[PDB]
């Protein structure tokens, strides 16, 4: 019996499982920074589920087994080449951006129905709020076009319409050069091609745009790189803080309801991530899709449904 | 030596509100891709 | 809304209808009618923003002056001859009031401008309801007065209904306003043919119904409400599309599919009573909607368009709300042109 | 009749349950196997009819057309054989599902007792062409055409419809047989004329009469080779088979209504004659050839003697047969120079020899050589037209001179002269197109032998 | 080998069966209609000792 | 995802059509024989 | 008939044209539904009482709440109008086209 | 401009693919020579040795059901009868007067 | 071919009915959403039929 309105109707009623401990935490900073060990620090303390930041191979494990599938198959895109030749000719970058915005759109939906059916918390690195600082970068670069940027506008805005903003925003404050000297230490070939404007770009956006837009409905930690790593005080400062301004306290339990309904049939989800309107960066033929989606369907779990797959190992197909 | 399939200029002419617009409708724009209008 | 309160305004409205249906009272049917307006609102309004709120305003403004022309007809009526039970109406004025009343309610030209505003503006599940379950008791009262109503208004408001439906399926994109031209086509179709057999308007009606179900199901299957978006399905669901397609086949009409039952069988009715060049007009105007037909199932799954590079993680996802009775709708909807006799059965 | 119609259902479940890898192989002899039960039909006797049960019958006008639409099949299957071959097996499975759907609708038209259930299977017949036309074409005009080749059919025989019940409701019956027996005169009143257009102008534009043949070219040239030849082959013949079974009824205002079907169609064999003369495309050529050897048949059925009738059966055959080796034959042309371009792939006849013979032998089909069939439906509607009115020769005869123009262009530009010095991929022809180009000429050969297996009912 | 080719050759049978299967039903539509039997004026005959019908 | 075959719902679509069958079946054996004690025939 | 009822007759007539007026003002398009209202149960109760239809005495008052009901619905739809817009003119009525 | 000058990502045109290249007596009926060839054996068989010999035979020997020798002896008999006995050959009237009621009209 | 074929027998019959087809679907679609001219129409039709029809 899968949760629905017969179940909301019985039994189900998801505003009981809220303890004042749900609470969704995001944890967001520059590149390479320390946001994700915090992250995970905060996690562990305060007995919450962390989900790792949405990669471009993020929806793969979520679907059948958590083995990522080919590149031309899942996103058609790479890291790597956006930081190689960031001015790609085939619009490289933007395609990146969408696909990891989408991803990060799965992730959301996913921390929230998980939330929502079980009333523990989550924490998660940058969601579909303060992505678009990554846009804002590729932008002022001249990485990509405005029309690309008024696309990821119109996405951005009818998607993230109708989720709720997590309670907490934590950022990790990283000066420009010392991420840069980090980044060094990495090692990352790829990584080391970034410059220092792209970095400086990203950190303005970051505290311009995100900071006072969070902090008149949300809570702000504005911490620096040496009292980050006492995840003790952060915690500490999570409980004093009180959650009064938000949409969460406004929040009912039929709105839970229609809520839930959305984070599941995750097809909802990710229904206007595909506007039919026909940039270069992310259109694709006729031809070329049609290749595609053969190729896809010949996957050995993805011919039909989860549980018809004769390869795989499902019985008892002619009676499910 | 290979199938003519729909583009993006033959698929623009059905992006539009109505089809074939005229000169006093074409400045008419599609609804919003959510039925929801901005509280302007 | 409150699933409770979903229920209980769905059963409302079906409760409604019922009255109107099973009532020898005109005051009781008019209660029905009230009774369905009044529940029929927040249904119209379940997705809250500006464009269901217009909608259901005019929705409510046009259905208020309706039931409001027929309680009218209904005081005439009374009036010229004291009697409330629903037979012969006795009085010619009182007859075109209530063939104007019961026509702006099931949306008939030239009233028929409501129903494409109202369809745009409500969501797939509100135009399904609007274009299916609101037409069962206004056609209801006029198969019960069939031998009172003037037969030039009938066919003349039939033949307006038809060329309007007709002309205006081809300026359309959008699919709701695609749908509810189709409706008012397919109510000039109906209304044509009450004077002579009310077998056939029930015959059509069933058939109707079917066809518009198993379309609004699909549309629902396929979050698609534009050409474009619904052009963009191909590449995750290419059965959807076929089977789309193929309905939208049938309700042109083409043989040997469902939809060419109720015309031809109207069309042989219509030729008993000595009546030719009406049914010409109607075939060669019903044209217009097959064109509309052809081009949307063009944009659709005869040919290939475009796509996205997200639609990727799309193919990763299955649908998992999974409506019944969908396969049905389409068998029904393609395939009962061998059981044609069947009408016989007075359905 | 049902041991023919069960076969050709039973060839779907057969497709759809094969190997990807063996569609084709027992789609064709499945396909020929039905063709050989089908030729049992050619047993005609001079009586009545061969009536089977209520709903089919068959006559000596029904049995040559069933044979050839049964024969049919294995032809295009094996000429779409090549260009599905990067198909993916389900859409390959649709084709055929389609070519058999299209034959199962034929059969059960040409069989047809009841007028009503004939009309219902003529536009059944409608819908698997436009898909097999907008679906699997090459070029964009493709879904123009389909368009066209829709909405002409269904302008000429929505009337007729409305005519058909009308005649129920006074007749009584749309029998075939009961039609024949009690037919009566119609009397010449405008009614009696606007009946007469309804029931005539639904055959007269799928034929295609001269002024409603618009359609014809686009849908030719834009379909796939199969497309290409169901229509020109058999879906042409229905305006011919239901003219020759309707004007039972039409007698005897038709003696003066067809004056100007028999000047349209008279005045528009010589123009599409001279049309083929200067084309750019060998597909438009073969289709105004088409409608040029249709108006004559129009011209034939509009005469309405035994002389007319057996000419057009005879004609009607031939041309379906002729027809499809012509667009065989273009199509793999096409395939190699993939330009369906006249004057771009010349002398052939010094690569491909047995090609050139395959082109020689239908141009020679096409021109009317005799004893060809084709000659002999030529010469029956021309004698019959000359009863009709001495004059009429005067025009059939420069038909005659400007057909054998054409056709002999046709194999004059593509096979003699130089060779394209730049054209460096044509490749030896395979056994495949040899063997259809056999399986189409063999048939009239053996035909000539015996001619009154195509003369109709009133040989 | 049996039980093998069974498995891919059983849609072979599939047309030829429904041949004589129209067969059958061409059978079954004669018997309806023997309503004038070796009653037609043309083709009327006194039965043979051992005949009982004139066609089937 | 990974859910077993649902005995229960199987048992009673295998039920419900068995069930249906045999009052079909019934039914028709009670109508033929009515027609045939209404018209005198057996 | 006689000249109460053309009375009655006109004045719904007129209420009806003047809701299918449209000037502006929604407001006065209840305003004017209200009165073809009003008119109706005026020529309901006029009817009744004069044939002396006893068990009929019952329709008029049920008619009125049904109608008042329908009012009330009314007046709420207008209300969320304004508050979308901050007002109540007809033409803001324009999103929704054919 | 800094556009790409490319409208869409598209798959390049692939070239035709020969038969023969892969496979020396291909026959042209497939890529898979074993199925190719059974094809083409197949066809051939049905084709030319089944459907077009034993049909032409079946047709050539067909039974005169159009009775064109009942009616060339029928001819025969009559024209001996009516030679024999000096009647004028063809009547020119196909059915007897005598059954025939024609109207009175006493114009 | 050109003058017959390819320009007249082509306007006449389907390019004057695409033509005439499209205009009436552009008169008839080309509304603006105003409630007040639907039911201006309304009237109108409302007061033809009874003089009309009776
Ligand atoms: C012939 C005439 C043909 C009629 C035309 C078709 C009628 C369609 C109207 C039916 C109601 C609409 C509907 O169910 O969704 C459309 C539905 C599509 O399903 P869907 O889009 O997934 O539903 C989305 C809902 O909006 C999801 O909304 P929800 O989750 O909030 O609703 C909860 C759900 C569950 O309700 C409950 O929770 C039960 C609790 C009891 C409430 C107590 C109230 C008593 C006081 O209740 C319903 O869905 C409505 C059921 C009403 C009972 C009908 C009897 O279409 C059909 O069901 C096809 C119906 C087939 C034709 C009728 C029967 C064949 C003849
Ligand atoms: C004269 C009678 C002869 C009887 C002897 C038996 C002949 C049987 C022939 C049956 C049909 C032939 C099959 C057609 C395709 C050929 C296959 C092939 O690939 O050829 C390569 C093959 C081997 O050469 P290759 O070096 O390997 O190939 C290199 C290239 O192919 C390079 O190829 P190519 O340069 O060597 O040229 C290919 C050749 C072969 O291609 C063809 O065009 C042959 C088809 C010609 C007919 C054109 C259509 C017009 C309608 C006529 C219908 C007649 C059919 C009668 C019944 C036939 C039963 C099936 O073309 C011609 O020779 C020119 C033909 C023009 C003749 C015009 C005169 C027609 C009317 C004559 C009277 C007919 C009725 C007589 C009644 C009164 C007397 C009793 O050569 C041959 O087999 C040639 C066969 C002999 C030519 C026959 C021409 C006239 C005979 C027509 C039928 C007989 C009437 C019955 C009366 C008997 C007394
Ligand atoms: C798409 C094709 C149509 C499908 C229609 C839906 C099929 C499922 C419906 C389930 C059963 C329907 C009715 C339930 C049976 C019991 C109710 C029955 O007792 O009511 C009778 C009502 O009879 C039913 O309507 C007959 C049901 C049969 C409907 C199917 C006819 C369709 C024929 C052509 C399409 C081919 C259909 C193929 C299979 C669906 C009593 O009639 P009555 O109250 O005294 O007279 C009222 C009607 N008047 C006013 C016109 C005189
Ligand atoms: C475009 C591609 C081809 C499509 C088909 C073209 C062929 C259609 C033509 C149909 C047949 C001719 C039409 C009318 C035939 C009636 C006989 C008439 O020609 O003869 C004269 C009739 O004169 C006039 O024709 C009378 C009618 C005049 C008005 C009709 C319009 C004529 C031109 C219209 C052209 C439009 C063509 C396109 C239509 C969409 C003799 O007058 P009369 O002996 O006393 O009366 C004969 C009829 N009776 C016996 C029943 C009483
Ligand atoms: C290539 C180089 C030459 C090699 C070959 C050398 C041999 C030469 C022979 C070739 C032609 C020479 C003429 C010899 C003809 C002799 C046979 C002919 O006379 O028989 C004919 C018989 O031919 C057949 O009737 C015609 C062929 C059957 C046509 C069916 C086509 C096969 C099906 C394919 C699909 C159908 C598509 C079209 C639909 C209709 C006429 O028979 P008929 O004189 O009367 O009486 C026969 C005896 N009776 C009295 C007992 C009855
Ligand atoms: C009384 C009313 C009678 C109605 C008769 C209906 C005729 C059936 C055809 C209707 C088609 C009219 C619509 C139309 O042609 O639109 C123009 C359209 C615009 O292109 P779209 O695809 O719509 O948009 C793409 C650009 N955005 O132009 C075209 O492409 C035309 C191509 C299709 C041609 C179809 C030819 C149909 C006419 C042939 C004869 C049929 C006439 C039927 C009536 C005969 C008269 C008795
Ligand atoms: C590719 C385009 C072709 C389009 C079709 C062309 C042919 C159109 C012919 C007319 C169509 C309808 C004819 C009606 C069907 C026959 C029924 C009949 O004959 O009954 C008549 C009815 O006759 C009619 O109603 C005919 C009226 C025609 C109405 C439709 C007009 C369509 C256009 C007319 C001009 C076209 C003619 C030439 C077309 C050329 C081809 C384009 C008698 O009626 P009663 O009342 O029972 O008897 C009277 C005594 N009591
Ligand atoms: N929206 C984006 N655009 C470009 N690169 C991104 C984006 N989001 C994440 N990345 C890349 O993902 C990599 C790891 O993410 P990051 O948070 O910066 O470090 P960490 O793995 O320690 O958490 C980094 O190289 C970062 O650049």
């Amino acid at each position: 019996l899968q949760y629905g309105p017969l179940a909301f109707v019985l039994g189900e009623r998801t505003t009981r499982k809220l303890t004042e401990t749900s609470k969704v935490i995001t944890v967001d900073g520059n590149i390479c920074s320390g946001k994700g060990r915090l992250a995970r620090e905060i996690a562990e303390k305060l007995g919450l589920r962390h989900f790792p930041e949405a990669g471009i191979h993020y929806a793969d494990s979520t679907t059948g087994d958590g083995k990522p599938l080919d590149v031309q198959l899942s996103g058609n895109c790479s890291l790597e080449k956006f930081y190689d030749d960031p001015k790609s000719n085939d619009g490289n970058s933007y395609r990146l951006q969408s696909w990891l915005y989408a991803s990060r759109l799965l992730q959301y939906a996913d921390a929230l129905e998980h939330l929502l059916s079980t009333g523990q918390g989550v924490v998660l690195e940058r969601s579909i709020y303060s992505d678009f600082v990554f846009l804002e970068a590729m932008y002022r670069q001249g990485f990509i076009r405005k029309q690309c940027v008024e696309h990821y506008n119109e996405v951005k805005k009818v998607t993230a319409c109708e989720y709720l903003p997590p309670h907490v925003v934590v950022y990790v404050d990283v000066p420009v050069p010392e991420i840069q000297s980090r980044i060094q230490k990495k090692g990352n070939p790829h990584e080391m091609k970034i410059t220092a404007a792209y970095l400086q770009d990203i950190e303005n956006a970051y505290k311009k745009t995100f900071l006072p837009e969070m902090s008149e409905k949300c809570e702000v930690l504005q911490y620096s790189a040496r009292e980050a790593e006492d995840a003790e005080k952060v915690v500490e400062d999570i409980e004093y803080l009180k959650c009064d301004k938000g949409p969460w306290p406004d929040q009912d339990d039929r709105t839970f309801h229609r809520l839930r309904m959305l984070v599941q049939n995750k097809l909802e989800v990710l229904n206007y991530t595909t506007i039919p309107v026909y940039l270069p960066e992310i259109t694709i033929g006729a031809h070329q899709s049609d290749r595609v989606f053969q190729k896809f369907t010949e996957l050995p779990g993805r011919k039909y449904s989860p549980g018809y797959n004769e390869d795989v190992g499902d019985k008892w197909i002619w009676l499910k | 030596a290979r199938q003519w399939q729909p583009d993006v200029e033959w698929a623009e002419q059905f992006g539009g509100a109505v089809m074939y617009p005229t000169k006093e409708t074409a400045h008419w724009k599609p609804p919003p891709w959510n039925d929801v209008d901005p509280p302007k | 809304m409150n699933p409770i309160i979903y229920t209980t305004l769905i059963m409302t409205v079906m409760s409604g209808t019922m009255l109107v249906m099973i009532s020898s009272h005109w005051l009781l049917i008019w209660i029905g009618f009230e009774m369905n307006l009044l529940a029929m609102i927040p249904v119209l309004m379940k997705n809250f923003n500006p464009r269901a709120t217009e909608a259901a305003t005019k929705y409510f403004l046009t259905q208020a002056t309706a039931s409001m022309m027929l309680m009218m007809a209904i005081i005439i009526n009374l009036l010229y001859s004291g009697q409330w039970t629903i037979t012969k109406m006795f009085n010619p004025v009182a007859m075109t009031m209530m063939t104007m009343a019961l026509a702006m309610k099931l949306g008939l030209s030239p009233f028929h401008f409501w129903v494409p505003e109202v369809t745009q503006g409500i969501s797939l599940q509100a135009g399904l309801l609007l274009l299916t379950w609101q037409k069962l008791a206004p056609l209801s009262v006029l198969c019960q007065i069939s031998q009172s109503i003037n037969p030039n208004l009938m066919l003349t408001m039939a033949m307006l209904s038809i060329l309007i439906g007709g002309w205006g399926g081809l300026n359309q994109t959008q699919l709701r306003k695609i749908m509810a031209y189709s409706s008012i086509a397919h109510m000039g179709w109906m209304t044509a043919v009450l004077p002579y057999n009310t077998t056939m308007t029930i015959l059509n009606l069933l058939i109707y119904i079917t066809m518009t179900l198993a379309m609004f199901m699909l549309l629902i299957h396929s979050s698609a409400t534009t050409t474009l978006s619904l052009s963009h399905t191909w590449n995750k669901m290419p059965v959807i599309t076929s089977l789309m397609m193929v309905t939208l086949l049938s309700m042109g009409g083409l043989p040997p599919l469902s939809g060419f039952m109720p015309k031809w069988m109207i069309i042989q009715e219509m030729t008993k009573n000595e009546s030719i060049i009406m049914p010409t007009l109607m075939a060669m105007t019903a044209l217009l909607n097959l064109y509309f037909y052809m081009r949307l199932a063009y944009s659709s799954s005869l040919t290939m368009f475009p796509s996205t590079n997200n639609m990727k993680m799309k193919w990763q996802f299955e649908h998992t709300k999974q409506m019944k009775l969908l396969p049905t709708m389409i068998v029904l909807s393609t395939l009962v042109l061998p059981m044609t006799p069947a009408l016989s059965s007075l359905n | 009749m049902l041991k023919i119609i069960i076969p050709t259902t039973m060839l779907l479940p057969m497709t759809w349950m094969s190997k990807h890898n063996m569609i084709w192989i027992n789609a064709t002899v499945h396909s020929l196997l039905i063709s050989l039960i089908s030729l049992s039909l050619l047993n005609q006797l001079g009586e009545n009819s061969l009536n089977f049960s209520l709903t089919f019958f068959s006559d000596s006008l029904s049995a040559p057309l069933l044979v050839l639409t049964t024969w049919l099949l294995p032809l295009m299957l094996m000429a779409s054989q090549s260009h599905l071959s990067k198909e993916t097996t389900t859409r390959k499975k649709l084709y055929i599902t389609m070519l058999i759907l299209l034959q199962l609708f034929l059969i059960m038209t040409f069989t047809a007792t009841e007028l009503i259930l004939f009309y219902i299977l003529f536009e059944a017949t409608l819908v698997p062409t436009l898909i097999i036309i907008t679906r699997w074409g090459n070029q964009t005009e493709r879904l123009n055409a389909g368009l066209y080749f829709l909405f002409y059919t269904l302008a000429g025989s929505l009337p007729l419809l409305v005519a058909l019940v009308y005649i129920q409701n006074t007749t009584g019956s749309l029998n075939f047989l009961i039609i024949h027996y009690w037919s009566h005169p119609l009397s010449n009143s405008w009614s009696n004329i606007f009946m007469w257009l309804a029931c005539i102008m639904a055959f007269m534009v799928k034929m295609p009469l001269y002024g409603l043949h618009l359609w014809l070219p686009k849908a030719h040239v834009e379909a796939p080779i199969a497309g290409s030849m169901v229509l020109a082959a058999v879906l042409l013949k229905l305006g011919g088979y239901g003219m020759m079974r309707i004007t039972t009824i039409l007698n005897p205002l038709t003696n003066y209504m067809a004056y100007p079907f028999l000047m349209l169609s008279m005045w528009g064999m010589i123009m599409t004659s001279s049309i083929c003369l200067r084309q750019t495309d060998l597909k438009s050529l073969i289709a105004y050839s088409s409608v040029s050897h249709m108006a004559l048949v129009i011209v034939a059925i509009m005469i309405q003697t035994p002389w007319s009738f057996m000419g057009a059966t005879a004609l009607m055959i031939a041309h379906g047969l002729t027809s499809s080796m012509l667009f065989c034959l273009a199509n793999t042309n096409y395939e190699r120079v993939h330009s369906r371009t006249m004057i771009l792939a010349r002398g052939l006849q010094t690569l491909l020899p047995l090609m050139a013979t395959w082109w020689l032998v239908a141009s020679l089909t096409n021109l009317a050589l005799p004893p060809s069939i084709n000659l002999i439906g030529e010469l029956f509607i021309i004698t019959a037209s000359f009863s009709w009115s001495n004059i009429t020769i005067i025009l059939m005869g420069m038909n005659m001179m400007i057909t054998a123009l054409y056709s002999l262009y046709m194999l004059i530009t593509t096979q003699r002269g130089k060779y394209t010095h730049h054209i460096n991929n044509i490749k030896p022809s395979f056994t495949r197109e040899n063997a259809l180009m056999a399986l189409h000429i063999l048939p009239l050969l053996l035909l000539t032998l015996n001619p009154k297996m195509i003369l109709g009912p009133l040989y | 080998n049996v039980l093998q080719i069974v498995r891919d050759h059983w849609v072979h049978i599939l047309v030829p069966v429904g041949f004589v299967f129209g067969c059958y039903l061409d059978r079954r539509s004669d018997e309806k209609l023997t309503a004038f039997r070796n009653k037609s004026l043309l083709f009327k005959r006194e039965l043979r000792p051992n005949e009982e019908v004139t066609w089937k | 995802p990974h859910g077993s075959p649902d005995w229960l719902k199987v048992g009673l679509t295998l039920g419900t059509s068995v069930f249906l069958w045999i009052y079909l079946i019934k039914q028709h054996k009670e109508d033929v024989l009515e027609y045939k004690r209404r018209n005198g025939l057996e | 008939m006689p000249l109460v009822y053309m009375n009655i007759i006109m004045a719904f007539a007129i209420a009806l044209a003047g809701l299918l007026m449209y000037r502006s003002h929604l407001m006065s398009s209840l305003l004017c539904l209200e009165g073809m209202m009003l008119s109706l149960f005026i020529m309901s109760t006029l009817i009744i009482l004069n044939t002396h239809f006893t068990l009929a005495n019952m329709m008029p008052i049920i008619l009125l709440v049904f109608a008042a009901c329908e009012a009330a619905l009314g007046l709420s739809l207008l209300v969320m109008v304004s508050n979308t817009y901050g007002t109540d003119y007809v033409q803001n009525l324009n999103l929704l086209q054919c | 401009p800094p556009e790409p000058t490319i409208r869409l990502q598209e798959d390049p045109d692939p070239e035709d693919e020969n038969l023969y290249e892969k496979n020396p007596d291909s026959h042209g009926y497939d890529k898979d020579p074993i199925v190719d060839l059974w094809n083409m054996r197949v066809v051939f068989f049905f084709g030319f040795s089944i459907v077009l010999v034993l049909g032409s035979t079946f047709v050539a020997y067909l039974p005169d059901y159009r009775m064109q020798e009942w009616a060339r002896r029928e001819a025969e008999r009559l024209v001996k009868y009516r030679e024999a006995n000096g009647l004028p050959l063809m009547e020119s009237n196909c059915f007897d007067p005598n059954k025939i009621q024609l109207p009175e009209d006493e114009d | 071919s050109s003058l017959l074929d390819l320009i007249w027998l082509e306007t006449i019959l389907p390019k004057t009915t695409s033509f005439i087809q499209m205009k009436m679907s552009i008169m008839v679609s080309n509304q603006k959403g105003l409630i007040k001219l639907y039911f201006l129409s309304f009237l109108i039709t409302i007061m033809i039929s009874m003089t009309l029809f009776n």
